[PDB]
């Protein structure tokens, strides 16, 4: 309100889809409020309005660069039920679940290997022109190196599983186009266990920086805020199926197992003339106290269990650390998702040994209804794709709460945290707002899938 | 195949609202489904009109644009709150456009309720606006406001037999009654087609005379079309029944029991004295057997220039849009209900009358040796006499130019329609025949002084192309689209060098890939100005690299409306600034 | 000296950008060749001046445009690299509907939102334009590569050709507009 | 084939009168067509065809063969112009290939893979014709479909006369012969030759699409001309 001076980072950097932060100052030099606007907007859910059903798993996908496969198989899952098949077959279940393993493991490593290590490897004040992937390419060459292939790898499981490495075609309703062939999972299983030795490596580098680095990243921020995953019936974290949990944060669950086709009970979207990105909160909570968080860090709090050894022995000690207060951390979620892409590693180590990637049985029917709704943990936190057709077989409404979307709250929250942390202390350098940008970044914001 | 004769008519029948229940009735009438129906019906213009108790179609041509006809439309658009292209509330009135009506010479212009109404003044306006609020029919009106003046500004010796001799005359004589002496006059004459095309009127007849079907048909053409051209429009008035003389001659000529004059939509107020004309003429020949007798029918088109295009008027009067066919075979060979079909112009037919009425040498003794016998020519524009008059082929382009009197200093003249050549008054272009052989030409001259802008003029020919396209195929459908925006583009202001850089190779593609000879006409134009007003366009081309071709807001009206924002960051620039080091 | 290449992503989904890194270890030796300008994976918040500009995406709103604008004034050859900026891609089937009717069915007619949400007014949003065009027609463009998005390869090939003087070559077995 | 003719310096036997496209393609040497198709013959409205003769360029699928006619249908010439008609119909269109449930599986873009088009260099035109999804088998997208006729022509020679292009200029589109303008009020069949004809886009089976890998779709690495009868015509 009695904010007097404006300051903006504007277009944030090493992040993707378009944002812009402003910092509101006054004359001491203090900060009163920031804020984070989510500046694009294309609007698939009113435009695909028309279409016919089978289009939307591909043309929807083209929210996002990084994550389509999140997209593809989400309206896949929501055309499953509309088409009247809930389990899907084996083979379809298998090749589905290599594209989405693959998927998270090429997009974490996207994102830290390119967006977010850039500054945690070269520290928050590097000089712009080495603060990026080139920099660390030039520096720490054998590390980015390790990145760039881990994420090869995953995109070589979407090539393979999806027809290509963005923007596949093989996820349809009632199942998969296709299988993998012999010579594909043979090529693919034997790189599986150096892509993952490598994503080992990763989360002992990760951990080391926080070992020495953790009192100072707590200037970032911490989360009260309640967090929001799907978990598994048993109830171990399961990436690609699995129904609603929300736990408080002392955890504390306050939801379990909600079916996700209940959503629209369950959430509502306000929105704010500042952002195109909403503000999802818990109906029955109301705003603010309804808001909750996404992403990594909230699916291994969330979560019971992993299913692969080496990644929940990490994730123990991801939630012990001095000593429990980072999990709660604002760039937790960093050490969280180098956990989960070492998880996914494993897990496709695994799965590439299931001949049923070969088998003949890829595709259901069952009794058509008007409705679908599917769900799956993206990389960033839990999507959510509703549809609703008619019997000319268009689309008649479409409905997308996004991964990002859920997080606007507490990114806003902690763009606040860190602009009084760094900026309050006068004067402003690029240094300093780098630190603002820094904060964002550790949520692997997509503000395209976010916005739609 | 897929032949419906009658459907034509039977159309404009069916509007004294053509509702699905009308649609059912000609289905089972003609054996086509509703649909088709409705299809063709959809090709033509004035079948596409808004129903209203007023439809008044305002001229868009260029002469009629230059006499501000632009102006008067606005100022009865305004006077009922529409815009042009819509009607009232009521349904009361219908405002619109068309193409050039054959009043070139009597602008500006507009037609309502078919029939025309020429030299429009505010006065004439605003007793009209009156006219509709007082809701009175139109045969009240002062039938003053509807007379067509056809003035022949200078006779020969063409004009002069047909005032002179009466036209059943010509069926005393015995080569009115001998198919192969009518042939031989025609043949020995040397005449050539006076729509234009230009090839010997005898041959064609031999080649369809030659074919082995009894069966044949003669078809006059009397869709003129082109943009300028009224001469048809005169002889029609004038000389009806020397026309029907013709229309038996040749018909004779060639052995086909039946000819159809085909009418355009615009010259329908023709019609009753065109009956009359009609069967007066068809008693001198009730001598014949009525077996043996040349039957004389009149089809009205119903608004199409494609028309005036061989094949694509006889698939309109196959009841069938009027699309040009695949050839070969050409309609010589297969024409109307796939027997063989001469179409002849309008003055090719009155040439007959005149050919068979004076011998050969008379018709030969005049023009050049190539280009043999009297022209008419349909002089208009920035001239203190527009009207008809009567040359010799083979006059200079100056002589008939100057005939009529320029009204400032000559600048640039559009010889033979839109479809022919624009051309600088120099004294080069001036001196040149006006022959086949020289500079072709079917009788219409457009006369433009120094006011005019070259550059606007062909933007409105392109726009002409742009609708009256017939849309079959790929580069004539596309393109002249693309013509027509890119003088959108010049005339707003945002063109630029390379606007006619993209340009170009869509011309080509017109030009040597069209399927009709009026998607290879349509480059015309722009191939004038380019070759002969260069400057005159490089004038109108700003001097930045690439600017967007429509206004970037516009583009956020709506979102400002909705928003409710006015400050500078809800607005865009068009334009960039440059800047050298 | 290194040759300077700008990116930038205008109505895109950043998928010609991961595309772009599809290239894989193959970056590390583009990296030595050459250097970046304003690029979602830079720092650098203001573009130019430089060889090559990289544009994904198509225009969809006003700061596309001023972008856009910026990117070719400071940029010698600009490239329009995928579906999205050669044609206006899948966002352009928004074309088929008016502007303020999508806007209003999101923000405020979907039964999921809150009591009394509106579309969002405030200035500091851009405001879309009433259709998405390509790049091209809002300024010059020096090549494209189709592809939504391009092939890697397609990628890897066009700045080869570039870096080394020559003419860029697409062979058939790299062209996709999907 | 008792005749001969000149297809670039090349004898070429005929069975008169085939047209020269007609007798090239028989003879194994393939030329850029869409619209003809050897059930529904010419139609003469792409224009991707065209060829130097006599001494113009006119549309080799109307071009009759005569004996020792000379003809050039490869060209810097005949590849511009034909390149320029490719942007001109993509321009036309919504040609979103990226989630069109043809690609892959369509000759125009097979023929602009071909012609090595990289994009439309036209202004969009981005109709707005509405798609028809009446037909409980079949559906309709129009702002496809390149008026290639080939829909309607299937139509009329098995009897159901069920569509007809309809309009003036570039208003031009396919329209259902039903007097309510629905394809599901004509008789068209799922099992009727025009059902499944189409070479774009268009004209479409219901819930049939993206069943194929890519990779082994229609086209995938394989131009028109490399391909049978069998396979490249619909
Ligand atoms: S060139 Fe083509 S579109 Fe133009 S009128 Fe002739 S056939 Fe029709
Ligand atoms: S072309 Fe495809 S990959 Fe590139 S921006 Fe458009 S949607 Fe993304
Ligand atoms: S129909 Fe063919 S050219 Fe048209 S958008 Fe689809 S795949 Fe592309
Ligand atoms: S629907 Fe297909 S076959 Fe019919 S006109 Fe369109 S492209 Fe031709
Ligand atoms: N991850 C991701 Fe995309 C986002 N945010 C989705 O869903
Ligand atoms: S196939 Fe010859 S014109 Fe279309
Ligand atoms: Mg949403
Ligand atoms: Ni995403």
């Amino acid at each position: 309100a009695n904010a007097t001076r404006r300051v903006a980072i504007d277009p944030l950097s090493r992040v993707e889809g378009h944002g812009k932060v402003t910092i509101w100052l006054d004359d001491d030099g203090q900060v009163v409020e920031a804020r984070l606007h989510i500046v694009e907007f294309r609007g698939f859910e009113a435009f695909i309005v028309g279409r016919p059903y089978w289009e939307a798993p591909v043309v929807v996908q083209r929210l996002c660069g990084i994550c389509p496969v999140s997209h593809h198989l989400a309206a896949a899952k929501a055309l499953d039920r509309l088409v009247g098949v809930t389990q899907l077959p084996p083979t379809a279940e298998k090749m589905r679940r290599l594209m989405h393993y693959g998927q998270v493991l090429q997009s974490h490593a996207l994102h830290f290997f390119y967006l977010a290590a850039p500054d945690l490897l070269l520290g928050f004040s590097a000089d712009p022109a080495q603060r990026n992937v080139f920099g660390l390419a030039a520096q720490k060459r054998e590390l980015a190196r390790q990145g760039i292939l881990v994420r090869q790898f995953g995109q070589e499981c979407i090539e393979a599983t999806a027809g290509k490495r963005i923007h596949g075609t093989s996820a349809v309703p009632g199942g998969i186009h296709k299988n993998l062939s012999r010579r594909e999972r043979m090529a693919l299983l034997s790189r599986a266990p150096e892509i993952r030795s490598w994503c080992e490596a990763a989360v002992a580098l990760i951990e080391r920086l926080f070992t020495e680095h953790a009192p100072f990243f707590a200037q970032f921020g911490s989360f009260q805020t309640k967090t929001f995953s799907l978990v598994a019936a048993d109830g171990s974290l399961d990436l690609y199926d699995g129904t609603f949990r929300v736990k408080e944060a002392n955890g504390a669950i306050l939801i379990d197992h909600y079916d996700p086709n209940d959503y629209d009970q369950l959430l509502v979207e306000a929105v704010r003339p500042w952002s195109y990105m909403k503000f999802p909160y818990l109906k029955a909570y109301g705003e603010p106290d309804g808001f909750y968080r996404v992403g990594p860090s909230a699916r291994l709090i969330n979560c019971d269990r992993l299913t692969t050894a080496r990644a929940e022995a990490a994730r123990q000690r991801f939630l012990t650390f001095d000593q429990g207060t980072v999990a709660h951390s604002t760039l937790g979620y960093h050490w969280a998702r180098l956990i989960e892409m070492l998880h996914c590693a494993e897990l496709i180590e695994a799965l590439l040994t299931d001949a049923d990637l070969e088998g003949g049985e890829l595709r259901a029917r069952g009794q058509r209804q008007h409705r679908g709704v599917g769900v799956i943990e993206a990389p960033r936190g839990t999507l959510i794709h509703h549809y609703e057709v008619g019997d000319d077989d268009l689309i008649t409404y479409c409905n997308l709460i996004v991964s990002t979307t859920h997080n606007n709250a507490v990114m806003n929250q902690a763009v606040t945290t860190a602009a009084k942390a760094f900026l309050s202390g006068v004067t402003l350098t690029e240094a300093l707002l780098n630190h603002i940008e820094v904060a964002v970044r550790a949520f692997d914001p997509c503000l395209s899938c976010a916005t739609h | 195949q897929r032949t419906a004769p009658g459907l034509l008519a039977a159309l404009h029948q069916a509007r004294s609202p053509l509702d699905a229940q009308a649609l059912a009735e000609l289905s089972t009438a003609f054996s086509l489904p509703p649909g088709e129906i409705a299809a063709t019906a959809s090709f033509y213009h004035f079948f596409q009109t808004p129903p209203a108790r007023y439809q008044i179609h305002f001229v868009d041509h260029v002469v009629d644009h230059h006499a501000g006809v632009a102006a008067l439309c606005n100022h009865l658009c305004a006077a009922f709150a529409i815009q042009p292209g819509q009607r009232t509330a009521d349904a009361r009135l219908f405002v619109g456009w068309t193409a050039c009506a054959g009043l070139s010479d009597q602008a500006p212009a507009a037609l309502i309720n078919g029939r025309p109404m020429p030299r429009l003044d505010a006065a004439r306006i605003d007793a009209l606006i009156e006219k509709i609020q007082a809701q009175i029919p139109m045969d009240q009106w002062p039938t003053e406001w509807f007379a067509v003046t056809n003035a022949i500004h200078r006779h020969g010796p063409l004009l002069t037999w047909l005032d002179t001799t009466p036209a059943e005359a010509v069926f005393e004589h015995p080569t009115a009654h001998d198919p192969d002496a009518i042939l031989q006059a025609v043949t020995d004459a040397g005449l050539r087609g006076r729509g234009g095309a230009g090839f010997p009127t005898a041959t064609k007849w031999r080649f369809c005379r030659e074919n082995a079907d009894p069966e044949r048909f003669l078809i006059c053409n009397a869709d003129e079309g082109e943009p300028g051209t009224f001469k048809d429009r005169v002889l029609l008035t004038r000389y009806p029944e020397h026309l029907f003389a013709g229309m038996i001659l040749a018909a004779r000529a060639i052995g086909a029991d039946k000819a159809i004059l085909y009418l355009r939509y615009e010259y329908q107020y023709l019609l009753p004295q065109l009956e009359a004309a009609r069967e007066r003429i068809a008693s001198a020949q009730a001598t014949v057997p009525q077996a043996e007798r040349v039957t004389l029918e009149i089809a009205l088109g119903a608004g199409a220039y494609v028309c005036g295009e061989e094949s694509a008027l006889i698939e309109s009067l196959e009841g069938k849009p009027g699309r040009p066919r695949v050839r070969p075979p050409y309609p010589v060979t297969q024409g109307y209900l796939g027997h063989p079909t001469v179409v002849n112009n309008v003055e090719t037919l009155v040439a007959v009358a005149a050919i068979v009425g004076n011998g050969a040498a008379w018709w030969r003794a005049l023009g050049t040796p190539d280009s043999s016998g009297p022209k008419l020519f349909c002089v208009s524009g920035d001239v203190a006499q527009p009207g008809l008059y009567e040359f010799p082929y083979g006059v200079a382009l100056g002589d008939v130019v100057t005939a009529a009197r320029p009204l400032g200093t000559r600048y640039a003249v559009q010889v033979s329609g839109p479809s022919g050549t624009l051309l600088p008054a120099t004294p080069e272009q001036l001196a040149r025949p006006l022959a086949f052989e020289a500079l072709p030409c079917n009788g219409t001259v457009m006369v433009f002084d120094v006011r005019r802008d070259p550059v606007a003029i062909v933007h409105h020919f392109a726009r002409f192309f742009a609708h009256e396209s017939c849309g079959f195929c790929t580069p004539c459908r596309v393109g002249t689209q693309l013509i027509a925006k890119t003088f959108e583009k010049i005339a707003a202001g945002y063109a630029t060098r390379f606007d006619l850089e993209r340009l170009a190779p869509a011309l080509e593609a017109m030009r040597l890939a069209s399927n009709c000879g009026f998607g290879l006409s349509a480059g015309n134009p722009v191939r004038d100005l380019i070759a002969h007003f260069r400057q005159q366009l490089e004038a109108q081309l700003q001097p930045h690299d690439f600017i967007p071709a429509f206004s970037l807001d516009a583009e956020l009206a709506a979102t400002r409306r909705l928003t409710g924002r006015d400050d500078p960051h809800a607005h865009l620039a068009q334009f960039e600034q440059p800047e050298v080091t | 000296r290194k040759i300077r290449i700008a990116t930038a992503s205008l109505a895109g989904c950043f998928g010609c950008h991961m595309s772009f890194a599809d290239i894989d270890t193959r970056l590390l030796a583009l990296a030595e060749w050459v250097t970046f300008d304003r690029s979602p994976l830079t720092d650098w918040k203001t573009v130019g001046e430089c060889d090559i500009a990289l544009i994904e995406g198509g225009v969809c709103n006003a700061e596309n445009v001023e972008v856009l604008r910026a990117y070719r004034r400071a940029a010698r050859i600009l490239v329009a690299v995928g579906a999205c900026a050669i044609n206006g891609g899948l966002p352009a089937q928004r074309n088929q509907h008016r502007v303020e009717r999508l806007l209003t069915q999101v923000f405020e007619a979907d039964r999921h939102l809150a009591p009394g949400s509106r579309v969002p007014n405030d200035p500091e949003l851009p405001l879309l334009l009433e259709h998405v065009h390509p790049i091209h027609e809002i300024v010059r463009v020096d090549y494209y590569l189709p592809g939504c998005p391009p092939t890697a390869e397609v990628i890897w090939t066009f700045l080869t050709d570039l870096l080394v003087g020559r003419e860029p070559h697409f062979p058939y077995p790299t062209l996709r507009y999907d | 084939a008792s005749e001969t003719f000149t297809l670039d310096e090349e004898s070429i036997p005929f069975v008169p009168g085939q047209t020269v496209l007609e007798a090239a393609l028989a003879a194994g040497r393939y030329i850029p067509h869409l619209c003809w198709h050897p059930e529904m013959g010419n139609h003469g409205s792409c224009r991707l065809c065209v060829v130097e003769a006599n001494g113009r360029i006119q549309a080799s699928c109307a071009l009759p063969a005569q004996p020792g006619l000379q003809v050039v249908s490869k060209s810097e010439t005949l590849t511009r112009v034909r390149r320029t008609l490719l942007e001109m119909l993509f321009a036309e269109g919504n040609h979103f290939c990226p989630g069109c449930e043809k690609s892959g599986d369509c000759l125009l873009q097979a023929l602009a893979y071909a012609h090595g088009m990289t994009a439309s260099h036209f202004d969009p035109f981005y109709p707005q014709r509405r798609i028809d999804a009446s037909h409980p088998d079949l559906w309709l997208d129009p702002n496809r479909c390149i008026l290639c006729g080939l829909c309607v022509r299937a139509s009329l020679a098995e009897g159901k006369e069920a569509l007809v292009i309809g309009g003036r200029g570039i208003a031009s589109r396919l329209l259902a012969t039903s007097a309510s303008g629905r394809l599901g009020d004509t008789a068209l069949a799922a099992t009727d030759r025009a059902a499944r004809i189409c070479p774009v886009g268009a004209l479409n089976f219901k819930a049939a699409g993206f069943t194929t890998p890519i990779g082994k779709r229609r086209f995938d690495h394989r131009p028109p001309e490399a391909m049978s009868d069998k396979e490249r015509y619909t």
